[PDB]
């Protein structure tokens, strides 16, 4: 079924990651434009298909679609996160809270919390 | 405040492909809002010296009293099915693995929720409200002394209605403020689509999302305003109509509708307490369903069937709360409460690697 | 909280006609459920049956204890759904 | 928002106030493309309704008879409890 | 189409006032207020000198 | 065991979405109280002026409140007198207090017939269910005096005695008074007086049902008009088409 | 064919019914040209104040005779069961 | 919001130059939470069925009541103090001159104010409240058929005391938001210096205007714990204590001494409505002070003789309001409204060049 599901998308199975994972996001950020390109299209196309409660045409259905693309990007993403959290995050550190716009509690965005407003 | 309207409601972009099922929280809105304001009025013409009287001269002497009276025991039954269903949905489509933020603003609000509803229906002063908060109340009859401070005396009296009434008329306006935290995370924390990823498919909210909540709410309207009128579905018991004697108790001891998946818990569990227990794990473990996973998926948009058996088991339980306390329902009953927990394992389980 | 359920006119079968109450030989109105009940009965004979049963058995028995309100109940309701259907045709 | 490199503007124009949330879901667009439309003034706004009608509930209906064989066992359960309680009333009570 | 969004506000306005109207009629003195409020009183059968007192 | 027999399904006039509470049975209906149900049961929330104009004209309802003597009071010397009935008094009350009331009826206490159309399971359908379900008791079942057998009532046995028996009043419309005619017209009754506002109710949501629909008819083509923009696009990546 | 399984696929009726674009076809067009000749759109819904005014009065006047209509509708399905419709008999 | 406290509270800078009469405001805001929280607690035990006799069953029989019910009439007095102070203060400081957007806000909140006020005055369920409120409403006796809509009935009766009630319970929450309004634009619109011209003179507020506005309000303290258990200044008329009798009139008709100014208004002028309408002109003349104005000046920090006269204006016309309605009073303070008027005259008009 879920090969079927992919197959009328006209998706990879690789295409489905939520890009709010952050492991997900890091990878992204690396994987070369032709990939890149094409992840895009196939992503666009199966949420305008989904949208209009429509499905691929069979004729463009005969493909693999877990062919595992992002693993490359994924293992170094991977990788470089873990050298972060080994050799940057070792301690809960303490910080001056609610200071130029973030809780001192981690996070690094500002006004990304609800008491950050 | 007209630049926030505008940055939240008319410059407001989300994704074309959502479902009539991501108006749900747009009707919840909307029929909250009509609950505060019927209520307010409806305080206008009655207080807490005597509701059962108090019903009754709302429906008989004030000029479409009757109107007030039915939409707000009515308008809570809708409220009810629409965050139900809202949360069915979230389940469905598992909007809380990257969205817990939202999830548990939300589980705020069911909570104060669950206590709005309750002390409602003994405004009514009716038999069966007198005897089901009778009967709630000695639930915490082991923490010793505080039955007392909660009723105000040894029984159920008029010193108990005045009490509730004032957490009746204000714990609302804290949900609406709870209301606010939750759009606030839904607009930073973008909402999910009917597909797993994120896609750049979004428009703005006013002049297309907003006309589609309209129709749907519009349409719920149509079937609000038929039971409103003529009681097509029956929503409300009709033992609450039953002067209250403190000396002969009900036939039968129920809650309102939505409030029968945790009487029957309460019903079915050998142990007082332990019922209580199972039905605090019942709005507890469902905040923590996706915390042990270790995989980089979000379990979206599979064949559901742990979620279609676990919505079933939510009705099946509602049905042996109807029913008297028979023993046949309370084995059957007690399998469907090993059978939650099973598949509630399921969804908190990681998986190991073949 | 209300008394009916609302429903469509057609899906209330209402009478369409008015069959006044016979005239007993006194000259006095009979009740049309009265009437009714032998026919109504006959409709739910496969319940009575089961009552009669009961009755017989608990006759039996050489103590005192035995009831047979679990089948008449049953029996009532049963002769009960098929005077409502055909009631109201007779009464103003 | 978006990803860091999705939201990540090209102009140096600052962002309006109200457009705050309209600008944390921007999208980097790769490759290009050409959208096209045509307003809903001079098209048929109802024949799309009629057209994806069959397909859309074929589509569904495939879907929800995932649920049919759970469907039987609950509905299965459903009648043997009842039949349970009838026959155990009549023993416990009904001589 | 302007037909059809002005229909919308045609029939959503008369159901806010009918709502707003309905509210506020409720506010008046209720239909037991109103028939102890004002009170007929039968002069047939008093006597001339005759004292009565009506609450 | 099982809960009290449901009652069946009666096919009153008011049951539809565009009926109303047919008057003429409604007034045979406060026949059939004032003469056989007031003895025993009091109904207290209802008034004579609820029944002026709408079951009953004026003059007729001063008749019939008149009937009745009422304990006001105090006059100026302190002291309580009885007065002819008005308007706006309630429907007299057979007992002083339910201590009275129980002291009468082998323990068992009428219940106040105000809210009682609507206060069972059943609605309507139990009141008229109950009147006309006495039987003669089941085999095995031995009720003692003042008990009589009821499939309605639970339990089975109910201290209220048979009220209806042919004969027992004479309607003024000519009707023939039967037990099963007084049945259904004090179950209408009665049910007129849980909730007087019902014709309103239901002529006034015929008007908001009917609005309702051509409402969503036009938000319908509204949201079908603005949604062509976005339903009906195209994007093309390698490929134009005009 | 193929319903229930992962082979599920549109029947050949779903696709020659998605075949039929309708294009160039409008069988509707008479009754949008007949509307026009009504000039609502010239004389009330191009102006903001008009257009506002379009919808309080025929609001207004709409739901007046939309009560009236609906009244009319009562009266008649309810013929001889309202109190208008008998008057009331004083006993001798 | 953490981070709005931390911007509005703790890094927010105020001038060093400022008195004792700039921490007024901030009691007003600590004395209304108070008076917010004792209503809804008083609540709780309160039937406002009969509230005389509700009342008396709050002093002696709840435990710790007598508190709560003195708090709650005492602490009224002490709003309408410190607002009439923070008044007069803004009147001899010119502080609307620059800052009008300010003085409009506290204007609606004095409005409001002004009603629940009253309306808590006729919960008491006592002689004077009766028939106070039936001699006000009888002033918009010339409207057609409002009285009866206001009423709900041809006379005061309980169903007035339900509506009212809710009039007051929900327009305090409603006074609380236009303070935010109000610290929105003392925020914005910075304060003004007991000095004309602005100065780099300014230092952090919790660090120094905090602990300085605690000195201020623990002073206050002293004083309210002190009429709060003593009566030591007779704040509330002994006549609320008589149970309402609708065939004897009291004694004397009188207000709280914080509405008597508008009292004596309405008892010294001959049309009822003239003195309705001065009433208006009161609370309404003083929103526009500084507009017709020409010149470079706020006129501010000269000897201030106008306002001086003004304030005595005040405190004398509440004086006339006590007195009954002797003729010699009547005709002294018909002549304290002409110079009242003639002051504002001063204030309003702009100078020629000579
Ligand atoms: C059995 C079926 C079980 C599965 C149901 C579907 C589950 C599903 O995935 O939907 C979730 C749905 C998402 O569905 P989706 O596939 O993503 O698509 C949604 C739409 O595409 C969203 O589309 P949209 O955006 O356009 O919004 C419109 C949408 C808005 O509504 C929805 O979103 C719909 C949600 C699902 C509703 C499912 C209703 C199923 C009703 C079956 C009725 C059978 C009657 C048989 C009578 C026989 C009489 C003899 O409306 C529809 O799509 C309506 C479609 C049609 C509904 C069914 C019509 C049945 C007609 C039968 C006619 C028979 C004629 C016989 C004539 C014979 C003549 C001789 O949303 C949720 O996840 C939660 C929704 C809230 C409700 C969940 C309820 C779950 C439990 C169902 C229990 C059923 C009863 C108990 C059975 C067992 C007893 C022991
Ligand atoms: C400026 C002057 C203006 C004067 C205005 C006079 C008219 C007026 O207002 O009278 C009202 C008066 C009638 O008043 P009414 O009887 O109260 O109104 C009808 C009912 O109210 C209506 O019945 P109801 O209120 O009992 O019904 C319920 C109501 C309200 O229901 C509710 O509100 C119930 C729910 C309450 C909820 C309460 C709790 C709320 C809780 C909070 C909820 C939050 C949400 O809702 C509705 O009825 C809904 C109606 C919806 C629209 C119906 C029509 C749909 C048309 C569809 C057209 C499109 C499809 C076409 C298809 C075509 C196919 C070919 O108007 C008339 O008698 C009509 C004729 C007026 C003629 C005016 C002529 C003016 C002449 C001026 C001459 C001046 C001469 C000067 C000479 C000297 C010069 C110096
Ligand atoms: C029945 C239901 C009942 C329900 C009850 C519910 C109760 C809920 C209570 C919720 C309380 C939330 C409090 C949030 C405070 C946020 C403060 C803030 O913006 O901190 C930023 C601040 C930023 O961090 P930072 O830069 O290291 O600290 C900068 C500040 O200087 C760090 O502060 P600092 O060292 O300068 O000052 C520390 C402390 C020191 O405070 C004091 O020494 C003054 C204490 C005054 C007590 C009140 C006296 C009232 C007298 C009444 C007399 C009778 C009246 C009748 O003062 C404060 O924290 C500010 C107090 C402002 C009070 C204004 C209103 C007074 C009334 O801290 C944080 O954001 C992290 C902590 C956040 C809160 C946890
Ligand atoms: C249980 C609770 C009670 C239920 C029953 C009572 C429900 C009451 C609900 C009342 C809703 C009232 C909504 C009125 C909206 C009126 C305006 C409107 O939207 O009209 C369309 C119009 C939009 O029209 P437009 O967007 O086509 O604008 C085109 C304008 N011209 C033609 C001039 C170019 O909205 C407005 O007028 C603006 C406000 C919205
Ligand atoms: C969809 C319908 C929802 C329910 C509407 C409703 O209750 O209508 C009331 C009533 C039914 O009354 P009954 O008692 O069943 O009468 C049967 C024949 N005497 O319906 C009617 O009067 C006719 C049906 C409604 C017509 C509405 C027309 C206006 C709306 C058009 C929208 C386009
Ligand atoms: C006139 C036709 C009526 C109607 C419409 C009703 N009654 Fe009676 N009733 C009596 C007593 C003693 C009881 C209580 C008995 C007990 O339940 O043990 C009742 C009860 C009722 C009910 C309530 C049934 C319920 O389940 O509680 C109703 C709806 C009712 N009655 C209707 C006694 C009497 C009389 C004493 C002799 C008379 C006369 C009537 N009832 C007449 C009527
Ligand atoms: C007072 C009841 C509540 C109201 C007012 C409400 C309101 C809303 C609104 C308006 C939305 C955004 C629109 C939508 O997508 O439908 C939404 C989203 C959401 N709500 Fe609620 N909600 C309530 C109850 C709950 C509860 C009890 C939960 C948790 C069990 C919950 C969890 C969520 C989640 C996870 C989302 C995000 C869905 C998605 O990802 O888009 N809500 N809610
Ligand atoms: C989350 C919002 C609310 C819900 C879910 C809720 C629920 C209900 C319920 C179920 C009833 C019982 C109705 C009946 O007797 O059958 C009730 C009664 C009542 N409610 Fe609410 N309510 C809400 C908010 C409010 C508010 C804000 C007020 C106003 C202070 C209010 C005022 C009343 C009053 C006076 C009654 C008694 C009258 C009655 O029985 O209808 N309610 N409420
Ligand atoms: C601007 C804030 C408020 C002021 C100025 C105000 C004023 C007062 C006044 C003057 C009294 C009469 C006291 C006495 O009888 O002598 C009163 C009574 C009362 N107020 Fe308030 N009030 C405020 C807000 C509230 C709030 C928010 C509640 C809670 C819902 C409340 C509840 C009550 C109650 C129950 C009474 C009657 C009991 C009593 O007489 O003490 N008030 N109020
Ligand atoms: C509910 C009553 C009100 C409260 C809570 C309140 C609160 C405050 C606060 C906290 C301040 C800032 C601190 C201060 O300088 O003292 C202030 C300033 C001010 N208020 Fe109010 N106020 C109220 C009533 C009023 C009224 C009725 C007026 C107008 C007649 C008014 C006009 C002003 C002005 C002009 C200022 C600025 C003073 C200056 O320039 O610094 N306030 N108020
Ligand atoms: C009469 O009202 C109610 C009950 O009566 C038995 C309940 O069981 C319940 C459920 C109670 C718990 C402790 C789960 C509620 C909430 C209720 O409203």
């Amino acid at each position: 079924a879920l090969v079927a599901r992919y197959r009328g998308m006209g998706i990879m199975a690789d295409d489905a990651m939520n890009d709010k994972d952050m492991i997900v996001e890091r990878a992204l950020d690396i994987i070369p434009e032709d990939i890149r390109i094409q992840r895009y299209r196939r992503m666009m196309r199966g949420a305008v298909l989904a949208g209009r409660k429509l499905h691929l045409p069979l004729e463009l259905q005969n493909y693999d679609p877990m062919v595992p693309y992002m693993a490359p990007y994924i293992e170094e993403a991977k990788f470089q996160m873990q050298e972060e959290q080994e050799l940057l995050a070792y301690h809960p550190w303490d910080r001056r809270l609610y200071t130029a716009g973030v809780s001192g509690f981690g996070e690094t965005s500002m006004h990304s919390t609800f008491l950050t407003m | 405040f007209i630049l926030i309207i505008k940055d939240n409601i008319i410059l407001y972009n989300i994704n074309d492909s959502i479902n009539y099922l991501w108006n749900i929280g747009y009707i919840i809105m909307v029929v909250m809002i009509v609950q505060v304001i019927t209520g307010i009025i409806i305080n206008l013409y009655m207080n807490i010296n005597n509701g059962y009287k108090g019903i009754i001269y709302i429906i008989k002497e004030i000029y479409y009293g009757y109107i007030l009276r039915y939409i707000h025991n009515n308008n809570s039954t809708l409220i009810y099915v629409v965050v139900y269903l809202h949360i069915i949905r979230n389940l469905y489509y598992k909007t809380y693995y990257y969205n817990i933020l939202i999830w548990y603003s939300g589980m705020i609000m069911l909570y104060q929720l669950i206590i709005i509803g309750f002390i409602g229906y003994i405004l009514g002063w009716g038999q069966l409200s007198y005897w089901g908060i009778t009967v709630i109340i000695n639930l915490i009859s082991g923490i010793p002394y505080l039955i007392l401070l909660i009723s105000g005396n040894y029984y159920i009296t008029i010193v108990t209605i005045k009490r509730l009434y004032i957490v009746h008329f204000i714990l609302p306006i804290i949900l609406i403020y709870v209301e606010i935290i939750h759009v606030y995370y839904i607009h930073y924390l973008i909402n999910n689509n009917i597909v797993e990823y994120n896609v750049n498919n979004k428009i703005i909210f006013n002049n297309y999302i907003l006309v589609k909540d309209n129709n749907g709410i519009i349409f719920i309207l149509n079937i609000f305003i038929l039971e409103l009128n003529n009681n097509i579905f029956i929503i409300a018991d009709n033992d609450n109509l039953i002067e209250i004697n403190i000396l002969v108790t009900p036939i039968h001891i129920i809650p309102e509708w939505y409030y029968l998946y945790w009487y029957s818990i309460l019903k079915l569990l050998p142990n007082k307490y332990s019922g209580l227990y199972i039905v605090v794990n019942s709005i507890s473990i469902i905040n923590i369903l996706s915390e042990y996973k270790i995989v980089i998926s979000e379990y979206k948009n599979y064949k559901n069937i742990i979620w279609y058996n676990q919505i079933i088991q939510y009705i099946s339980m509602i049905y042996i709360g109807i029913q008297l306390p028979i023993i046949e329902y309370i084995n059957y009953g007690r399998y469907i409460i090993i059978f939650n927990i099973l598949l509630l394992i399921m969804y908190l389980y990681p998986k190991k690697k073949k | 909280a209300r008394a009916y359920c609302g429903r469509f006119a057609f899906m209330l079968d209402y009478p369409k006609s008015y069959h006044p109450p016979r005239k007993n030989e006194d000259g006095d109105y009979v009740d049309p459920r009265t009437d009714m009940l032998p026919k109504c009965a006959a409709e739910c004979s496969e319940w009575l049956t089961e009552y009669n049963a009961c009755v017989q058995r608990i006759k039996m028995r050489t103590d005192g204890r035995g009831n047979c309100q679990g089948q008449y109940e049953e029996f009532a309701m049963c002769q009960d759904h098929c005077i409502a259907h055909e009631l109201f045709h007779y009464l103003k | 928002p978006n990803t860091k490199r999705d939201i990540r503007r090209l102009g140096s124009y600052p962002v309006p106030p109200e457009s705050k949330n309209f600008w944390r879901g921007r999208f980097q667009v790769p490759g290009g493309q050409i959208q096209q439309g045509v307003s809903p003034m001079q098209q048929k706004i109802f024949f799309q309704w009629w057209w994806n009608l069959p397909t859309r509930y074929f589509w569904r209906f495939t879907k929800w008879s995932d649920f049919l064989i759970p469907s039987l066992m609950w509905y299965t359960g459903f009648l043997m409890c009842k039949n349970d309680v009838e026959e155990g009333t009549r023993s416990r009570y009904w001589y | 189409h302007y037909f059809a969004t002005g229909m919308f506000g045609l029939i959503g306005l008369a159901f806010l006032r009918g709502t707003v109207v309905k509210v506020v009629h409720g506010l008046w003195p209720a239909r037991d207020a109103i028939a102890a409020g004002v009170i007929e009183v039968d002069l047939r059968g008093i006597q001339p000198g005759q004292n009565f007192v009506v609450k | 065991e099982k809960d009290p027999p449901s009652p069946p399904d009666w096919p009153f006039w008011f049951k539809a979405f565009s009926h109303c509470h047919d008057i003429p049975s409604c007034r045979r209906g406060y026949e059939v109280y004032r003469q056989v149900c007031a003895t025993c049961h009091a109904a207290r929330f209802v008034c004579f002026r609820h029944m002026v104009n709408t079951i009953y004209p004026e003059n007729r309802v001063k008749q019939l409140a008149a009937s009745f003597d009422y304990e006001d009071g105090p006059n100026d010397r302190g002291e309580m007198f009885t007065r002819p009935g008005n308007l706006l008094d309630p429907f007299p009350s057979p007992y002083p207090n339910e201590e009275a009331a129980r002291f009468a009826n082998q323990g068992a206490s009428p219940p106040d017939l105000s809210q009682q159309a609507a206060a069972h399971h059943g609605g309507c359908d139990y009141i008229m269910s109950l009147l006309t379900g006495y039987r003669d008791p089941p085999a095995g079942v031995s009720l003692r005096s003042g008990l009589y057998y009821n499939t309605y009532f639970p339990g089975g046995a109910i201290s209220m005695p048979p009220p209806l028996n042919d004969g027992a009043i004479e309607y003024e419309d000519g009707t023939p008074a039967v037990a099963s005619q007084m049945a259904k017209d004090v179950s209408q009754f009665l049910t007129w007086a849980q909730d007087p506002q019902h014709d309103e109710r239901k002529l006034i949501g015929l008007k908001m049902s009917t609005a309702a629909l051509v409402w969503l008819f036009s938000i319908s083509v509204w949201n079908r008009h603005v949604w062509t923009m976005i339903k009906t696009r195209r994007i093309d990546f390698t490929k134009t088409v005009y | 064919s193929g319903f229930g399984t992962s082979y599920a696929h549109d029947p050949k009726w779903i696709e020659d019914w998605m075949a039929r674009k309708r294009v160039g076809v409008d069988r509707m067009d008479w009754f949008f040209r007949a509307f026009n000749r009504l000039r609502l759109y010239e004389l009330f819904f191009k102006s903001t104040p008009r257009f506002y005014a379009f919808m309080v009065i025929g609001g207004l006047l709409g739901s007046y005779y939309w009560s009236r209509f609906w009244e009319q509708y009562w009266i008649r399905v309810n013929k001889g069961r309202l109190y208008k419709d008998v008057p009331y008999v004083y006993p001798p």
